[PDB]
DNA sequence: AGATTCTCTGTTGCTGC
DNA sequence: AGCAGCAACAGAGAATCT
């Protein structure tokens, strides 16, 4: 499992040497820290190598943490309702659980945490890619008025949405997807720890291969294969893919087989099948145009159009909240180029 | 100085409904009825300036005569109208005994109608149905959509139209002659041009030019109340080079100091209510119209902006 | 009391241990504090307007003019700071604010007037106007018109353009301008050498260079640097390849594969590579930048692809602006400028 | 400077109740012969005017006047800490930001001392005051009061009218009309029942209810009340103190 | 005293006599106000154009120096609601005046931020209480207004300041202050103005304070653009002719050592090329379309920020594809 | 099982006022030297503590204690049926889903009963009083209550500062600041006007306003107040009842805490 | 002097723009 | 995803009556 196997310190990391050692730099003097932001692709393991900075920047008891909840009232009684991950010496908190509220929770948690204040409490921003940009331009002044008290460790996975002051005013930390070798270095010591059974060690590249960086999904994947195949995995184990994304490839397979209104109503039905079961608008989006991209039917001359229509859309979405009314644009736009 | 005289908008207010050069049809239509009573619920609608408010009042004055003063009730929108005042004031006034000829009944005057809350026009229905035999009730509005079906559906609708040139320069020489004023045809031209069907703003505008030159003439009239503003923003869209659109921008409307959202603003105005131009073309340049204001709204607004509207306009017309 | 500010100082981040206390510290915004430092000695401070990039020294500036103004001991009872972290609706303007200008200025002490001017007017600054709605803007207008005599606005904004024209007609506008080499690298020596930073000789200028105009980030990563090089212990000097790595920049090579790859190359191989490349944690922006770089500085190409390269970079930079995912924009650039 | 002591600062407490609700701003300027105050409404139909003498104070001293605006709000906010037998002194330097007040039992026990913010108000003292009015009336206040409250539920105007020997008060509206007919009458059984009336000129003239029902809260300062009308300017009622008075101008309703 | 208040506010005009560039609307307010006629006024137009101050020097000659409690005067900055109306303006209107005996007044300032309903309300109050009081509405915007309040008053668009007042204003400036102005510093001075004379006035007191002398000097060009930041008409044409004929890496570094020699905007370079380009007398609209779309898309993206290098590049490639159509 | 009837269903009325508002639930136990209760505020910075001798009542039985919770709107919702001199009996089983109010009159007359449904809270009484505080003070409970109505419309935060022979409460904020400044003092003309005061430590600690009006209320319950500050726990503020105590145990504010 | 009732003010919720 | 305008309900304070 990913948790029962999961680095608690910055000597326990086992990729990213360079990055280690920089962490390592980062908290040699651990007062005289300014704010962080780690960014890289998703499922790299820079939540993880926050923690064990702050394991280093302050005792083991760090990961000792506890869940709480905390009320807030808006114009309307409405009680905001939102809980906390603290700690005795950090604590974090993730705007991207309720909608255009991050402001008021940004600013009023804050100001009571930086309040009552080693000599300083961190704050970990979890996915600040979701925070309004009100809520940022909040956190601005924040991040200056209180630097003897508050220091923040804000993660995300692109820093494309994040304004440039907030950017300006921390520190910018980048987490590579570590190397297809490591991941299998990784699962080797996994599958012999979990006591799996490999007829040859080959297929563990194979996951890195289907994993694209991914630790997260490679582990995840890595069990989910080793209780179809009862915990002894063979020389041609079949790859664990997830529902949404089988989804994603009919959908694409459909796209390139019928182009047509009767098509695109069933194209918009399973898009809100897909939109209503908690899967974001952005990384349907993302895989629809990339394994669009891999059908080996179309040219270049379609390739270029339909990235083109993704980036296009990709900016509508973005700007826009019913992500239907983009998606479907997107694909009606697909249909016409093809 | 020590006091003021009264406009000639106030002044020469009409008190009978002959001195009405307004909608022939529906002031004949009130005569009658205020000669032969029996005054039914109406509702009044039209646009600001064509005597709607001066109609209802010179139809109660003439149907109460004497009795004017305690047989009608005036609630404007300056006061409160809400579902309280409907419920306490309006059925305590409908209720009220009062001793009135066998062809009169009480008035209940309502100008600007299309302001009430719902509530208020829903208790308005059933206080206007149990008293329709004692109290009449007459609503004066510019927009007869906000006013509910169920009120609409217990009385007579009146739309008034736009005044045609002739009704107001007809009206305009009759002022003249009561105020012995030296004019030319060519600025009373001027002045029902830059009036649009407003009876109302041309005699503010004729009082206006008189009080600050003494001769109604076209240049007076056009150096004190500036050219129509849509229509200018029309010749500039309509333009054929890109060239001519530009200096007109610049002269007419940049130069003379109209903002960047009013020139947007007409201009979106005079494009929906286009009809020069086919239904495709003319949605384009509203469309282009839009971004100019997207972007204009977020504080963008400058000279650069409506210049790239109208080339995009344009290469929109350029087929 | 002064000590214990001493000490919290010195055990603090660079950034805010060398925040400029007085006017003479701002190294490059001079136009702005010489009219500043003019006016400490007369009393006709008007209202101001202070955009530009961010992290030019707006805060830093106002909040140094205003302690040289008014001392330590006023700093606290004649100054109201609005920040964007704080409610500013029309009913905070209208209340607040409006009752805050209405009020009379505080009493000075015997020691105020002694060393400081202590003007007979307060100061209400209201930091990062941008996200100030217009309807509330315009509220401050007559607040700001007709209480000029006893208080005096100070807007700080970033984008000029997100606050309304009569606010600002209202306000002296002031532009700070970027800090890049020229202008900040007797600040950023300074820094240096207050701190006993070992470089090489094209270290600082390289890393205001990075920041591009901006002299917070490039403290942030001169600490950075200065930390990463006191860990090791060698003794060495900071190098501009060190300071690039961690800065976020591509290195040279990688950004080579990236022109090989578009020079020759069709969308499948471009597509793998950039699939491949994405791995590797880097801003697109940076790599917007550094390829926008290349292709203009480099006199190899024909006028033609450049004025195309140029508003294809235009255009990815302006889709990346609004939280655009950085994989399908970089990927629709270079298959863009592929295709030139 | 300021310096003023009230023996009860129950009677400051009542004074501030007679500006409140119906001003928001208020003037105050300290001097030799006293305190003078002066508030007018943001409609500009009503104008609160006050008077205290020297003698009015247990202590008062001043040899350089002040003068001092402030939010009435936030003055009777403040002006409910005087046990009513509290003394009160009211303290200000010669260039004020603050106006201090400082209510002290008997006893050196318990002080309460408050520092409210001033306001800067442009100095424009009015002095509407009339030589003559076209008529003069005083009355019980208490009596006044119950003629106003009766009145304005009935209309949101109420009108006098004087003739000889008759003072009338009169509402119209949509229940119907009432009216409250008094005429003058020494009562020696005691005269502060009295109601007394000179008449040089009939009047007639309409208040606004609303600001009728602002002013007979002055009946907590004097047990009469004094009416001074003219068709000439704003209406004058007024409210004695031992040294002083409470005036209420009012505009007629044109 | 009025020395601490700012030259924007210390200048302010106390009569009518001191409000230049407005002749055709001043000279009529003062015959409607000398004949007594005075309708409603409803003053339009952009800031800085002294609309404020004319109605507030119209009030003073009207009432005297007691002007400050005959006038009810409301704006923005003050709760301007339905309920306030029907209350304040109301009563205001129905009664008469406590300090003299003549018609009242009611300024509206910045009545364009109004709710509909207000106006709604207000609209009968205007027309109701005619006699004894009057209404001046001051607006920025008059879309904000509705058309039927928009037809209830006399319109006096204020025009932006021309030449010959602004100088006017100029010279008795530099009459009241210690102070000597350059003919070409003045021309450049009335060049960024657009007809406002709060910028104005703001840039003058900024490039006294930029003198750093006792006043026995002159204030020329140079004083000017490095206090105001704004780019010289020299350094604006050789940019723009090293874009247009020479080489892309010689323009690009014109344009680099231009901006970052006097740390010049990049947004004041493309208003002042737009400026320049507006006179060229051009071929086939074609290329005035692309460099009209390209300029404001440009203007648009800096609006929001971004890499300054990137949008430089940009303007320069959009000007050079727009003026190779050009031949 | 609960059998506790009060002489005048006042007394009961007075100390449920002391509970309402500033708590939802409340713990009661009975037992055998009487009967104790505890409430604590949602954000945890005030408890309400109760302690009720045997004496106190007029008839009193338990051979079993009984925890019982509930919530204090409903309780108060029946708490005005008393008369205040009724007399009031709380009733419950050893395993009880209610608890019974029964208000009867002298004569036989009007009996009125309530059955309130209970709520279901693990028992956990905590015991933070402390041996010694760093200063005691206390003086009537009708001056304690003026000077925190006056202080409080200045600011959300009151300050206490104790030196020697001087106890001094201050509240800052907009509109400006105000302090009220008491001397210790005994008054032999009647010392339940005294205002007394042991200073082990000077102590200067900020409440929350909104929590002292909450307290004030115990004033209905005894002439003094008493009041226990130190710098390691919340402060205590006791109100002393014949035979029993209601005591509101308030954490100082750390910068930002009530 | 105490208790009860009525009125006024403030806060919260819902609806409309 | 403000505001505002609202209107209605609840709580507190003051006055009157027993
Ligand atoms: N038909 C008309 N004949 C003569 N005068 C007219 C006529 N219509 C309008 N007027 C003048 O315009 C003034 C105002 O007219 P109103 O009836 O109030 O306008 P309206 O048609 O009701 O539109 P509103 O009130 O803005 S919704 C009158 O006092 C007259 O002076
Ligand atoms: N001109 C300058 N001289 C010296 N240090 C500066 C200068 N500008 C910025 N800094 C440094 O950068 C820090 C941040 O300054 P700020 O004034 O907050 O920047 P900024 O312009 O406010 O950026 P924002 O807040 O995102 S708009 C200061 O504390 C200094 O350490
Ligand atoms: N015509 C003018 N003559 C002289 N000074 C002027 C003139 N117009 C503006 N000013 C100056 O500019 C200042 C501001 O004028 P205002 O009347 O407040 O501007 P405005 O026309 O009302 O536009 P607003 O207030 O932004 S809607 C005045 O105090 C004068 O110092
Ligand atoms: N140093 C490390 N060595 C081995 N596995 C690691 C290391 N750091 C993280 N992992 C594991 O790799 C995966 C990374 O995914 P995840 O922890 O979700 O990333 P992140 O920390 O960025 O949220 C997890 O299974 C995590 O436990
Ligand atoms: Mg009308
Ligand atoms: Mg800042
Ligand atoms: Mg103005």
């Amino acid at each position: 499992w990913v948790d029962k196997y999961r680095p608690k310190s910055l000597n326990a990391l086992s990729h990213n040497e360079e990055l280690t050692n920089f962490l390592k730099s980062l908290s040699d003097q651990p007062r005289d820290l300014p704010h962080l932001l780690l960014y890289g692709p998703n499922g790299t393991g820079k939540k993880t190598r926050c923690m064990a900075l702050l394991e280093s920047i302050f005792g083991p008891g760090v990961y000792r943490l506890k869940i709480d909840v905390r009320q807030f009232v808006t114009a309307s009684n409405r009680k905001l309702e939102l809980n906390v991950v603290s700690s005795p010496y950090h604590l974090e908190i993730t705007p991207s659980d309720m909608g255009n509220n991050d402001r008021i929770v940004i600013q009023e948690l804050l100001k009571e945490v930086a309040q009552m204040e080693h000599r300083y409490k961190c704050v970990i921003i979890n996915e600040a890619n979701s925070l309004t940009k009100d809520a940022q331009a909040a956190l601005r002044r924040t991040m200056e008025k209180y630097s003897k008290n508050i220091r923040l460790i804000m993660v995300c996975d692109s820093m494309s949405p994040i304004i440039a002051p907030i950017k300006s005013r921390c520190l910018l930390i980048r987490c590579p997807a570590p190397s297809d070798s490591e991941i299998s270095t990784i699962l080797s010591d996994v599958v012999t720890n979990e006591r799996i059974q490999l007829e040859t060690k080959d297929i563990l590249k194979r996951i890195a291969q289907a994993s694209n960086g991914n630790l997260r999904v490679s582990l995840l994947m890595l069990e989910s294969m080793a209780l179809n195949n009862e915990l002894a995995l063979k020389s041609s184990s079949p790859i664990i893919k997830p529902d949404w994304i089988i989804v994603i490839h009919k959908l694409t397979r459909k796209i390139v087989k019928e182009r047509s209104v009767n098509s695109l109503i069933e194209c918009r039905a399973v898009l809100y099948d897909l939109l209503a079961h908690c899967i974001p608008a952005n990384i349907i989006l993302k895989e629809l145009t990339f394994s669009l991209l891999d059908v080996e039917t179309l040219n270049t001359t379609n390739k270029s159009s339909i990235i083109e229509y993704s980036s296009v859309f990709d900016e509508r979405l973005s700007l826009g909240n019913k992500a239907i009314f983009h998606l479907e644009g997107f694909i009606a736009k697909v249909m016409c180029c093809l | 100085t020590l006091s003021l005289q009264l406009p000639w908008v106030e002044k020469y207010r009409p008190q009978v409904l002959s001195d009405i050069v307004g909608n022939k049809e529906t002031i004949d239509r009130l005569q009658q009825i205020a000669k032969d009573g029996n005054m039914p619920h109406m509702i009044i609608s039209g646009m600001p300036g064509i005597g709607k408010t001066t109609s209802v009042h010179c139809l109660a004055h003439e149907l109460l005569g004497r009795s004017y003063a305690d047989g009608v009730l005036e609630l404007n929108a300056s006061d409160d109208r809400g579902i309280d005042v409907v419920r306490n004031q309006i059925k305590h006034f409908a209720q009220k005994k009062l001793h009135l000829p066998p062809g009169k009944h009480k008035i209940v005057i309502l100008d600007e109608a299309d302001s009430m809350t719902a509530g208020a026009q829903q208790a308005l229905r059933r206080t206007m149905e149990l008293y329709s035999n004692s109290t009449r009730f007459a609503f004066a509005c510019n927009q007869s959509n906000k006013i509910i079906e169920p009120l609409q559906s217990r009385c007579a609708i009146l739309r008034y139209s736009k005044l045609s040139d002739e009704d107001v320069l007809k009206r305009l020489l009759q002022i003249i002659k009561l105020e012995d004023v030296k004019y030319t045809n060519d600025g009373l031209e001027a002045i029902i041009f830059t009036a649009e069907g407003d009876m109302r703003q041309a005699i503010n505008n004729l009082q206006s030019t008189v009080a600050g030159h003494g001769l109604v003439n076209a240049d007076n009239v056009f150096k004190i109340v500036d050219s129509p503003h849509p229509l200018i923003v029309k010749k500039m869209l309509l333009a054929s080079n890109l060239e001519d659109s530009i200096q007109i921008l610049r002269t007419d409307l940049w130069k003379k100091g109209y903002s960047s959202i009013d020139i947007v603003t007409t201009s979106f105005r005079v494009t929906k209510n286009l009809a020069q131009v086919k239904e495709s073309v003319r949605l384009e340049m509203i469309k282009e119209i839009g971004l100019t204001h997207m972007r204009i709204l977020e504080g963008v607004g400058t000279y650069l902006q409506l210049a790239s509207m109208l080339a995009k306009i344009h290469k929109l017309n350029n087929k | 009391s002064k000590l214990a500010a001493e000490q919290s100082l010195a055990q603090q981040p660079w950034v805010e241990k060398y925040r400029p206390k007085n006017l003479d510290e701002v190294t490059a915004q001079d136009h702005a504090v010489t009219v500043l430092k003019k006016t400490l000695k007369s009393a006709n401070l008007p209202h101001m307007l202070f955009y530009g990039p961010p992290g030019t020294g707006k805060t830093s500036t106002i909040l140094a003019l205003t302690k040289e103004l008014y001392g330590p001991d006023l700093m606290k009872s004649r100054i109201l700071e609005l920040n964007a972290s704080d409610e500013r609706g029309i009913s905070i303007v209208r209340e607040k604010v409006k009752n805050f200008a209405r009020l009379t200025v505080s009493k000075p002490s015997k020691h105020d007037l002694e060393n400081y001017p202590c003007p007979p007017y307060k100061i209400i600054i209201l930091d990062e106007a941008d996200s100030m709605t217009a309807d509330a803007q315009s509220a401050l207008r007559r607040t700001m018109e007709t209480y000029s005599g006893v208080t005096r606005f100070c807007l700080i904004c970033n984008y000029v353009t997100r606050i309304i024209d009569p606010l600002a007609s209202r306000c002296s506008k002031f532009r700070f301008k970027a800090l890049d080499a020229s202008n900040a690298i007797d600040r950023l020596r300074f820094i240096s050498e207050q701190e006993n930073v070992k470089c090489d000789d094209g270290v600082l200028e390289r890393i205001l260079d990075i920041s591009a105009g901006d002299l917070r980030r490039g403290i942030t990563l001169l600490q950075s640097a200065s930390k990463g090089a006191q860990y090791l212990g060698d003794g060495k000097n900071i190098t501009s390849t060190q300071v690039e790595e961690l800065a976020g920049v591509v290195p040279h090579d990688i950004l080579i594969e990236i022109v090989e790859k578009v020079k020759s190359g069709d969308f499948d191989e471009i597509k793998k590579y950039v699939n491949t490349f994405m791995k590797s944690g880097w801003s697109a922006a940076s790599v917007v930048n550094q390829l926008h770089e290349y292709y203009i500085t480099n006199d190899n190409f024909d006028t033609n692809f450049k004025n195309q390269i140029s508003w294809l970079l235009f255009t990815t930079d302006s889709r990346l602006n609004n939280g655009t995912n950085e994989h399908i924009q970089l990927l629709n650039l270079l298959v863009k400028i592929s295709q030139l | 400077m300021l310096e003023a002591k009230f023996e009860e600062a129950s009677l400051f407490k009542r004074i501030i109740d007679g500006f409140k609700d119906c001003v928001q701003l208020v003037n105050f300027q300290c001097k030799e012969d006293g305190i003078i105050a002066q508030a007018v409404d943001d409609s500009r139909v009503l104008l609160v005017s006050l008077e205290i003498g020297v003698e009015a104070f247990q202590e008062y001293r001043c040899d350089h006047p002040v003068t001092l605006g402030m939010d009435l709000t936030s003055l009777s906010k403040i002006l409910r800490c005087g046990n009513n037998t509290d003394t009160l002194t009211l303290i200000a330097d010669n260039t004020p930001d603050s106006i201090i007040l400082l209510f002290e039992d008997t006893k050196k026990d318990r002080i309460a001392e408050y520092s409210l913010k001033l306001m800067d108000i442009d100095a424009d003292f009015l002095k509407i005051e009339e030589l003559q009015y076209d008529s003069t009336l005083s009355l019980p206040s208490s009596e006044f009061s119950k003629i106003v409250r009766d009145l304005s539920q009935l209309s949101d105007s109420i009108n006098i009218m004087i003739t000889k020997e008759t003072i009338k008060f009169v509402a119209d509206g949509d229940i119907g009309s009432g009216s409250v007919i008094i005429k003058p009458f020494v009562d020696m059984e005691h005269p502060e029942t009295s109601i007394k009336l000179e008449m040089d000129q009939p009047v007639d003239l309409t208040f606004g209810a609303k600001y009728l029902l602002d002013i007979i809260k002055g009946s907590s300062l004097s047990d009469r009340v004094g009416i001074r009308l003219s068709s000439e300017a704003p209406a004058l009622f007024q409210f004695d103190l031992k040294s002083g008075f409470l005036q209420f101008f009012l505009a007629p309703k044109f | 005293s009025k020395e601490n208040l700012p030259w924007v506010e210390k200048y302010r005009p106390e009569t009518l006599d001191e409000v230049y560039g407005q002749n055709e609307v001043i000279t009529t307010v003062r015959k409607f106000v000398d004949e007594g006629k005075l309708p409603h006024l409803l003053f339009y137009g952009p800031p800085g154009t002294g609309k404020t101050s004319t109605i507030v020097a119209l009030a003073r000659e009207i009432y005297g120096k007691n002007y400050s409690n005959m006038v009810l005067e409301l704006n923005a900055s003050d709760d301007r609601g339905i309920d306030v109306v029907r209350n304040q303006i109301k009563d205001f209107a129905s009664t008469r005046q406590i300090f003299s005996k003549g018609f009242k007044l009611i300024i509206l300032d910045e009545a364009d931020a109004m709710t509909n309903a207000a106006q709604n309300a207000l609209r009968r109050v205007i027309e109701r209480y005619t006699k004894n009081t009057r209404f001046c509405v001051l607006a920025n915007y008059a879309h904000k207004l509705t058309p039927a309040l928009l037809s209830r008053c006399t319109r006096f668009r204020f025009q932006p300041l021309p030449q010959e007042a602004i100088e006017r204003r100029i010279a008795n400036v530099l009459v009241h202050e210690k102070l000597k102005l350059s003919p070409n510093a003045e021309k450049a001075l009335i060049e960024l103005s657009n007809g406002d004379m709060r910028r104005v006035l703001n840039v003058l007191q900024s490039c006294k304070a930029t003198l750093d002398n006792p006043d026995e000097d002159e204030i020329s060009d140079d004083v000017i653009y490095e206090c105001c930041g704004a780019p010289r008409p020299s350094d604006l044409k050789a940019v723009l002719k090293s874009i247009l004929e020479d080489d892309w890496g010689t323009a690009h570094y014109t344009l680099n050592k231009v901006r970052s020699a006097k740390g010049l905007a990049l947004i004041d370079l493309i208003e002042g090329i737009v400026k320049i380009l507006e006179d060229y007398e051009l071929q086939n609209e074609e290329t005035r379309v692309h460099l009209l779309t390209k300029l404001a898309d440009i203007e648009y993206s800096i609006s929001k920020g971004g890499n300054d290098q990137i949008q430089g590049s940009a303007v320069i490639g959009a000007i050079k594809a727009s003026f190779e159509n050009e031949t």
